[PDB]
């Protein structure tokens, strides 16, 4: 029926897709996450947004979901249209796996979901996802990669991004800290909890209200692991303090 | 033929509205009150009939999935049971496969995957229906909430229903994470308590148990004992 | 706020009645059909002079003895265009034979009008078509020009023009034409009249000419042949 | 005002809009008059100008050697339904090896025509038609409509300013019965002649006759053929 | 299935969908490019570096064969559509003519999709523009143009993308015999004409030169500094 | 049918002047027993066609309901005009035809006799799709042991009477009762004239004479 | 906007398009039937427009089997689908079951088929209301009427037309349940000329026809003969 | 009461989450202006309800709300009569896939849940608006013994002591209410009159032995009968 259609896929006077458009705002006010590219690995840290103290833990995580062996990505926007993606992207490099043996780039695992991200948007009469995630990886040409994602299909790569709430003013808080190849990984650290604070409307990270995962390459082999809740009260101490002495 | 359309779209500032009104039919459901103890989980409905000729040994709003798992629900009648019947197959389609008693966590993920797909393809509308589901695996208790735009959530204990917000603080206070399983059923019932406006029975209520002996829900004798205190 | 399918309270079926409009918007081609032969010629209308002239045709081939002029949308003929080729193809595989003009037309022609939104085909086609198509050729008859409407209604035409300039262009047409007159003088009595409806001036870059013979096939005029032409005009 | 975008939407009155639309196009069509005496079924249409230089039309298309139609309305439309008459023809004589009777034919059209009308998102067919047939029963006139309903006539016009024809008809109908074939195409020629302008008159270019019987088979005739008939009127 | 009708006609004989679709490509980035004589040079306007991003991937001026090549303004998310199906028609070409494809075959193969998705059910056209530049089997240098609409011509010199209603108007001016003989001077005349639509200034574009012996290597941020110094 | 079960024998025909007369015995036959002798092989389709069938009774049968319904589906609109003898020749023609070419056949072998606008219509239809019309017809073994008999009386008189040729048909019955095995003494026979198909009960050969 | 698709209800619980599928019932000429000790006798009457028409055009009396007839009321497209599909439901008994239909079962396999299109917005409502009627040995005689909601009730006699209540109030006093097919022909071309209008329509023709025991079960259209002389009787009552 | 977008025509979330559109099927039961009651027993489960002829034309045995789903289960029907018939077909074909496939015959208990899940369909998808109807089925289970059992437009198929239904559903659900005082209501073959008396009272009627249908299933008796007016007779005397 014609009558009852809201017309997601077609064209707004101006040359705008509503849907993508308005899943853009879906994303500026979910979970805030962040991920910076450095030279001996890559992180994400993500402010948790469910802080409820009634709530338990589950598996391993709450918004990172680890796609691979090589690599993990980390997800905004509406949290039930940020599973079927990732039982996607699992599909897809397990795809690849199991007809190239070899493990997946994280370049065409990125271009492969953008692919039926799309799909959405063009035919179908359906409603695009609101999902805008980022990937972290590693893999035996360029190294480690950091991508993003967004609603519309398209991506691009990144050296330090931020998707979620307040993603305006912490890219423009990376726009000066970071430096290209000068990063460390322990640098790094230290910049992720840096911009979690002026862009969270918190007085302060408790180690609770953040995640932060890092993938690193130990004797030629991709481990990925969360770190746990007395390693993130070390680096919220480590830069409550130097702030302190920088004023 | 059916619609193919998407009946759910993004509003204005960003925001799924059949989703967000699903919510509102969820908060004036009836209540459940789910608890996770140390040696098990505890589920607490509010089974209210309207008039004395209903019969309540008719229906159950507790019903089991597997042997070991269990839910209960907040919200519209119907909308439950078209959903709890693919959650008893898809938990038998994995015993099929794996010929293992499903995984709570596991269970909760295949159906939020359910209940997003009616948020999503078109001609359906989401499910009106929230979930409190609890599990025995591992040697460990589970309790999970499952929205109707299909996000799932691992509680300690949590309520739902009608006046699910002054509920839940109820719950904070009085929870303790080395509580038994005997001690928590104590606690769901007073929730139910808190708003019910009336006189509550062994019949005015339904609860269930999940331990390493299974899931069952109590009968109503057994619910009048737990009444006495 | 309506399907495709629809009837006007007059009922003109608003999509072929909007789809005739679209024509009114394309460039402008005339064509002459003569005893010893048709003549086919339309106006390019070049945008910017970067364009190069020698990528547009709204000429095209259907078979040897077979050719077709064009208007409005460019794009939406390139799929007619694709099924005549392939119609008098089929025809010749058949049946060893020429297919002539009258055939080609219809068959090209019953595509038009067919189109919806429910269950027409896993493909479908969403909107009528925006294109006016001048089919010309000799065939076992003799030479013959048609013409195709949106609407799928095709007619037998001694000359017609379509296009933006159609309306005071068959005018014209129609006092200059008489059964006795030749393929030389169709070819000079065409250009004159686009001289008249052209906006920009007229050489041999901006038009695009071709005749059909009944002794040779379809053939398109270089542009050493259109200096000629153009100089007797 | 919103029950006319839908076919499958019944107006307050009981009545589809979408369908009596789809009966306008027929009545803004081209006058086609055909009548049956006890021996011999005629089809008389005029061919429509469009332009002065343009061959009109075709209006009167083969069904089966014994079966021929006129066609008032869509004409893309019109062979669209005429392809299903010449296949369900076919049909017969492939399986049962005797001609199809027409009242038989009749019944098939109006079960076709029915589907688009009850469905969401089609359309009517916007053409009427004229069917002329020898069946053993004899001569028959059977019309169709854009309604699915269809109606056995003595004598019938459509199309454009037809009223004035069936006037016409009414009068004389009495004495078609007893008319030879020769005198029995001038009833229906005097009556298409009643759907002109006082300006225009009936030539042999604009007019084509079907004509149908027991021993002759259904043969159409051009406007060379056409003189015979036109020397009494 | 979803079966309905977005693109449809309109009074005065017009299509929103397609119209609107070609109103997102006047949005998208400035790309441009011109014809020389051995030598076809593309270029493109990047809105915002910003020095956070990954060069490589963002690369508009993509390879769609080893002797074709195009570059496009609009929605990135489309274009990567028509780029990846594109390619599968050259290889596909390849494997039954057994000959490298002609840039007039690739450009309506593409035109051909642009239009299939105007008048199929349920889907909208495509937001792009798409300037492809390549080399024939017998040397000679090509550029087309596709519209959403469908349609696509040769050209000497074009541009799309946002303010390329300017840099045609500067193309057709400024190009002649003299400025497309040199392979350097090519490769200037391009530059020129970014750097009209360009308000940031300096070289914020990337730029890729194809030519025949020996295919495509775009150049490397260093190398275009050098072109517009010569220029300033 | 790959292999048929319970199958019929010769069925023969002729046609004589105003009419067409044909006759089949009654018996079934399951691997050379008789089984079902109650069973009648000739078929009334309607008023100016009579039907007869050799072969496997099923699909005769199969034959009955779909063909025998048509006759109505013709009859329900009623403008007139009924189905010719040689109209359900061709139909049945082609259903034979069609069921071959996806090798499902009908494994019976058909004898179509009729009467229409005052001439006699008598025709054959095989599993194979094998189709014509002859003055005189007989299926299975009456090909070898009775048409040899009609075709003698039919070459030095071309047009019989309804009398004459009935004798003719119960003297070539005689002779398959004889010499066939799968025969039996009790048959049917119907005749089709201007006033309709009219189907006779039971009639025996117990005439014969053996002499031994 | 409740009324644009029978698919919604309306605030008090009606669907209109399915209630305005019923009013083009009320804009077709009346046709009725009799349900009788012997059988079931039909009328109608046919409302000529233009006199071009032969007699026998737009017949109204069609037959879905032999020993059932139909009459219709309404749209006369939509009543000729439902004969056809009333004569395949009639058709693929007789093939499964191998027995004549029992017009119990026939008018419910029809009225199913009716009302499947009053559930859906994708499809309309059939603007025909008509009746069936049959006779057997073991069944008797039998009268069912399907409106365009679906809805099948057994009836001695029905009206459905222009006025429909008008010919009700002459059914009602014939007290058919002692009478004969014989003489219900006269008494059902009399209850058609008292209801017609002189004014509005002015040309119609009287289509009869029944099915009893006479027939052996077979419905067929009236002969002139007969049909002559209740044309002939009904008109001296009408005075 | 907030309504906005669509939801007063597809079956969606008003902003409450009342599903605006599914609450007039309910409003739609009332159309057909009856009233069911049906009571159960100790022994035996009881309906009964109105039998209302509009016409003098109409056949009684013909209009009928008490439909045989299987041998020893029984149904009535409130709400549209075009709707009834449709419901009433799936139960029967769903009751016969149940043998078909489990080899015993359905209960009572599992035949409404299955019409209640099929109802669902009709209101989550909004392509099809939910049936105007609700169905009321009886019978005997093993274990259980006597059931009564009421699905709704809604599928809320939840059980019942006593059911009622219709217009007077409201009024005659408080008035038999005040009869779940007294043990059993006085639970025996005689609970007919439980029913009648509860039916004539809000409809002040006082019903004549054909004004009302009546069925009743029993242990002894585990078929389903509908009594005769000669029956129904007694027990309407004896009240």
């Amino acid at each position: 029926s014609r009558r009852y259609d809201s017309r997601t896929t077609i064209f707004s006077p101006e040359g705008r897709l509503y849907q993508v458009e308005y899943a853009m705002e879906a994303i500026g006010h979910a979970g805030t996450c962040l991920g910076i590219l450095a030279n001996d690995g890559v992180l994400l840290a993500a402010e948790r947004r469910n802080i409820h103290k009634l709530l338990d833990e589950v598996f391993f995580s709450e918004k990172i979901y680890k796609l691979n062996e090589d690599m993990a990505c980390s997800v905004a926007g509406i949290t039930s249209d940020a599973n079927v993606l990732t039982n996607e992207l699992r599909l897809i490099a397990q795809r690849y796996l199991l007809q190239y043996q070899e493990p997946i780039p994280c370049e065409q695992l990125v271009t492969a979901l953008c692919d039926i991200k799309q799909a959405y948007t063009q035919f179908g009469g359906k409603r695009p996802f609101g999902v805008s995630l980022l990937y972290i990886g590693w893999d035996k040409h360029y190294g480690f990669q950091l991508y993003q994602s967004d609603p519309s299909g398209n991506y691009g790569g990144w050296k330090a991004t931020c998707i979620g709430n307040n993603s305006a003013a912490a890219v423009s808080m990376l726009k000066q800290d970071y430096k290209e190849g000068e990063m460390t990984l322990k640098s790094a650290l230290a910049l992720a909890i840096k911009v979690l604070n002026k862009t969270m409307d918190v007085s302060k990270l408790s180690a609770e209200k953040v995640e932060i995962a890092t993938l690193t390459r130990e004797n030629g082999k991709t481990v990925i692991r969360v770190l746990k809740q007395k390693e993130v009260e070390q680096l919220i101490k480590k830069h409550e303090e130097e702030e302190a002495k920088a004023e | 033929r059916g619609y193919s359309f998407s009946l759910t779209t993004f509003s204005p500032s960003g925001k799924l509205v059949q989703i967000e009104y699903a919510l509102a039919a969820v908060a004036g459901g009836a209540p459940s009150v789910g608890i996770k103890a140390a040696n098990g989980v505890v589920l607490a409905t509010e089974k209210k009939q309207k008039s004395i000729l209903y019969d309540e040994r008719s229906v159950h709003k507790v019903e089991p999935i597997t042997k070991h798992i269990g839910l209960v629900y907040s919200g519209m009648g119907p909308d439950y049971r078209v959903l709890v019947h693919r959650a008893r197959k898809l938990a038998q389609q994995y015993y099929l496969v794996y010929q293992e008693p499903i995984p709570t966590a596991q269970l909760v993920q295949r159906v939020a995957s359910v209940m997003q797909e009616y948020t999503q393809s078109g001609g359906v509308r989401p499910f009106g229906v929230s979930l409190l589901i609890c599990g025995w695996n591992e040697g460990r208790p589970y309790l999970f909430q499952s929205d109707p735009s299909g996000a799932y959530f691992a509680w300690k204990a949590t309520a739902m229903g009608k006046n699910y917000v002054n509920g839940k603080t109820f719950l904070e206070k009085r929870y303790n994470e080395d509580l038994e399983l005997e001690d928590a059923i104590h606690t769901a019932i007073l929730t139910l308590k808190e708003s019910f406006e009336g006189q509550m029975t062994e019949d005015n209520i339904e609860v269930g148990i999940c331990n390493e002996a299974g899931f069952r829900r109590l009968t109503p004798t057994e619910v009048k004992d737990y009444l006495a205190a | 706020d309506r399907g495709v399918n629809t009837f006007s309270p007059e009922g003109r079926l608003f999509q072929v009645e909007y789809a005739i409009e679209a024509i009114k918007l394309g460039s402008t081609a005339i064509g002459i059909q003569t005893s010893e032969g048709v003549c086919l010629a339309v106006e390019k209308r070049i945008t910017s002079p970067l364009m190069e002239p020698s990528s547009i045709e709204k000429i095209v081939e259907i078979d040897a003895h077979i050719g077709c002029a064009m208007s409005g949308l460019i794009a939406d003929a390139k799929t007619l265009i694709d099924k005549a080729r392939v119609e008098t193809q089929n025809h010749w595989f058949t049946y060893n034979e020429t297919m002539t003009v009258e055939s080609v037309t219809q068959a090209v022609s019953n595509l038009a009008l067919q189109f919806g939104e429910e269950d027409a085909d896993p493909g479908a086609m969403s909107r009528p078509f925006g294109v006016a198509l001048l089919f010309g050729g000799v065939d076992e008859k003799g030479p013959q020009l048609f013409h195709m409407d949106p609407s799928g209604t095709f007619v037998q035409c001694d000359a017609r023009a379509i296009g933006s300039a159609s309306e005071g262009a068959q005018s014209s047409l129609q006092e200059v034409y008489h059964k006795s007159m030749t393929l030389k003088e169709a070819i000079k009595s065409s250009l004159i009249i686009l001289k008249q409806v052209m906006e920009e001036k007229l050489n041999a870059t901006n038009i695009e000419l071709a005749t059909v013979q009944p002794g040779q096939n379809f053939h398109m005029f270089t542009k050493e042949e259109l200096e000629e032409v153009i100089k007797d005009i | 005002n919103q029950y006319d975008n839908d076919v499958t939407v019944w107006s307050p009155q009981g009545r589809i809009h979408q369908i009596e639309y789809a009966m306008e196009a027929v009545k803004q069509g081209s006058a086609t008059v055909g009548l049956k005496s006890k021996t011999h079924a005629v089809l008389v249409a005029l061919k429509r100008a469009q332009s002065e230089l343009a061959a009109h039309q075709k209006k009167i298309l083969h069904v089966d050697n014994h079966i021929g139609i006129s066609i008032a309305g869509l004409t893309a439309d019109a062979r669209l339904l005429c392809n299903f008459m010449r296949q369900e023809c076919l049909d017969s004589r492939f399986v049962f090896d005797r001609p199809l009777p027409v009242s038989r034919l009749v019944s098939l059209i109006g079960s076709k025509t029915q589907i688009p009308t009850q469905r969401y998102g089609r359309r009517p067919y916007g053409v009427g038609l004229l069917i002329a047939g020898y069946d053993d029963m004899g001569p028959h006139i059977f019309q169709t409509c854009p309604s699915a309903n269809y109606f056995d006539c003595r004598a019938m016009s459509i199309g454009a300013r037809s009223q004035s024809a069936r006037t016409y008809l009414e009068r004389h109908m009495s004495e078609f019965m007893e008319c030879n074939l020769n005198e029995l195409v001038k009833h229906g020629l005097r009556a298409l002649r009643e759907t002109l302008p006082a300006e225009q008159d009936l030539t042999t270019k604009n007019v084509s006759i079907g004509i149908v019987g027991k021993d002759l088979e259904f043969t159409i005739y051009d406007d060379d053929d056409v003189s015979p008939f036109l020397e009494g009127l | 299935s979803y079966d309905r009708a977005i693109t449809v006609f309109s009074p005065d004989g017009h299509l929103f969908q397609v119209e609107y679709a070609q109103e997102a490509v006047k949005k998208g980035s400035t790309a441009v490019g011109v014809r020389g004589r051995d030598i076809v040079v593309l270029g493109v306007e990047k809105k915002s570096v910003a020095k956070l991003q990954d060069e490589r991937t963002v690369r508009k001026i993509c390879a769609l064969d080893d002797n074709v090549c195009m570059a496009f303004a609009g929605l990135t998310a489309d274009a990567r559509i028509v780029i990846n199906r594109a390619r599968v028609e050259c290889q596909s070409h390849r494997l039954t003519v057994e000959d490298p494809v002609t840039v007039e075959y690739i450009t309506r193969y593409i035109a051909s999709l642009k239009q299939r998705y105007t008048q199929s059910n349920g889907r909208r056209p495509f937001g792009i523009s798409a300037l492809i530049v390549g080399f024939d089997f017998d040397g000679t240098p090509r550029l087309y143009q596709t519209d959403p609409s469908g349609t696509y011509h040769a050209w000497k010199a074009n541009a799309i993308g946002r303010g390329a209603k300017s840099v045609r108007e500067f193309l057709e001016k400024n190009y002649t015999d003299e400025a497309i003989e040199t392979d350097d001077l090519t490769i200037k005349l391009v530059i020129k004409a970014l750097l009209e639509v360009v308000q940031s200034g300096g070289k914020n574009i990337e730029l890729a030169v194809m030519r025949r012996d020996q295919s495509l290597k775009i150049l490397n941020p260093e190398e275009i500094e050098k072109y517009v110094a010569e220029i300033e | 049918t790959q292999n048929p079960m319970v199958t019929g024998t010769s069925v023969l025909g002729v046609k004589f002047e105003g009419g067409v007369v044909i006759a089949a015995d009654m018996l079934g036959s399951y691997g050379s027993l008789a089984r079902f002798r109650n069973i009648s092989r000739i078929m009334r389709v309607n008023n100016s066609t009579m039907l007869g069938a050799s072969g496997d009774y099923a699909d005769f049968q199969y034959l009955k309901q779909v063909l025998g319904q048509m006759v109505i589906d013709e009859e329900l609109l009623g403008d007139g005009h009924s189905y010719s003898p040689r109209a359900i020749h061709s139909w049945l023609t082609r259903a034979m035809y069609s069921r071959r070419s996806k090798m499902n056949p009908l494994w019976n072998t058909m004898v179509i006799g009729g009467y229409a606008d005052g001439e006699s219509f008598l025709g054959y239809v095989d599993m194979l799709g094998v189709a014509y019309e002859a003055p005189s017809l007989a299926t299975g073994y009456g090909a070898y042991l009775a048409q040899p008999l009609l075709r003698e009386v039919l070459e030095k008189q071309p047009v019989l009477s309804q009398t004459e040729a009935r004798d003719l048909v119960e003297r070539c019955m005689r002779v398959l009762y004889y010499r066939d095995a799968r025969s039996y003494n009790r048959f049917q026979i119907a005749t089709v004239t201007e006033k309709g198909v009219e189907i006779e009960g039971p009639l025996s050969t117990e005439t014969n004479w053996d002499i031994a | 906007g409740y009324d644009l698709s029978a698919s919604t209800f309306s605030p008090d619980g009606r669907v209109f398009q399915v209630e305005y599928a019923m009013k083009a019932v009320e804009n077709s000429s009346t046709a009725i039937g009799i349900r009788c000790k012997d059988g079931v006798v039909f009328g109608v009457e046919k409302l000529v427009l233009s006199k071009l028409y032969e007699e026998g055009s737009n017949k109204r009396l069609f037959n879905v089997d032999r020993h059932v007839g139909m009459a219709v009321a309404g749209l006369l497209a939509d009543a000729r689908s439902l004969a056809d599909i009333a004569r395949e439901e009639a058709s693929n008994f007789r093939s499964n079951f191998g027995y004549n239909i029992p017009l119990k079962h026939l008018a419910d396999r029809v009225a199913m088929y009716v009302h499947a299109y009053t559930l859906y917005s994708a499809v309309r409502p059939f603007g025909c209301s008509f009746m069936l009627g049959s006779y057997s040995v073991n069944d008797g005689a039998q009268l069912y009427m399907i409106d365009p909601s679906g809805v099948s009730y057994g009836y001695w006699g029905c009206a459905i037309g222009k006025a429909r209540q008008a010919a009700k109030t002459e059914i009602e006093k014939l007290q058919m349940k002692e009478m004969t097919c014989r003489d219900i022909v006269k008494e059902v071309a009399k209850i058609i000329y008292i209801v017609h209008d002189e004014v509005k329509d002015k040309a119609f023709e009287l289509e009869l026809s029944w099915v009893g025991e006479l027939t052996n079960g077979r419905h067929e259209i009236v002969p002139k003969d007969i049909r002559e002389e209740a044309e002939k009787y009904a008109k001296e009552s009408l005075k | 009461g907030s309504s906005a977008g669509f939801d007063r025509h597809i079956t969606i979330f008003s902003p409450e989450g009342r599903l605006y559109q599914v609450e007039y099927a309910f409003k739609a039961i009332n159309q057909g202006g009856l009233t069911s009651v049906a009571v159960r027993g100790k022994d035996c489960a009881v309906i009964v309800t109105q039998k209302k002829v509009p016409d003098k034309l109409l056949d009684s045995s013909t209009v009928t709300h008490l439909f045989k789903i299987t041998e020893n289960i029984g149904c009535v029907m409130t709400g549209m009569t075009a709707d009834s018939r449709s419901q009433v077909q799936r139960a029967r074909y769903e009751a016969a896939n149940w043998k078909y496939k489990y080899g015993y015959e359905i209960p009572v208990d599992m035949l409404c849940k299955r019409i209640a899940d099929i109802s669902q369909v009709y209101t989550q998808n909004a392509e099809m608006r939910p049936l105007g109807c609700c169905m009321i089925l009886i019978g005997i289970d093993e274990e259980q013994g006597p059931q009564v059992y009421k699905c709704d437009p809604a599928g809320y198929y939840c059980g019942f002591k006593a059911t009622a239904a219709g217009v007077k559903q409201t009024e005659s659900t408080s008035f038999l209410e005040k009869k779940v005082k007294k043990k059993f209501d006085w639970t025996f073959e005689q609970t007919v009159e439980t029913a009648i008396t509860c039916l004539s009272t809000v409809l002040s009627i006082d019903f004549k032995p054909s004004e009302i249908e009546v069925g009743v299933v029993t242990v002894e008796n585990p078929k389903f009968r509908i009594l005769t007016e000669a029956e129904i007779d007694a027990h309407l005397v004896a009240l």
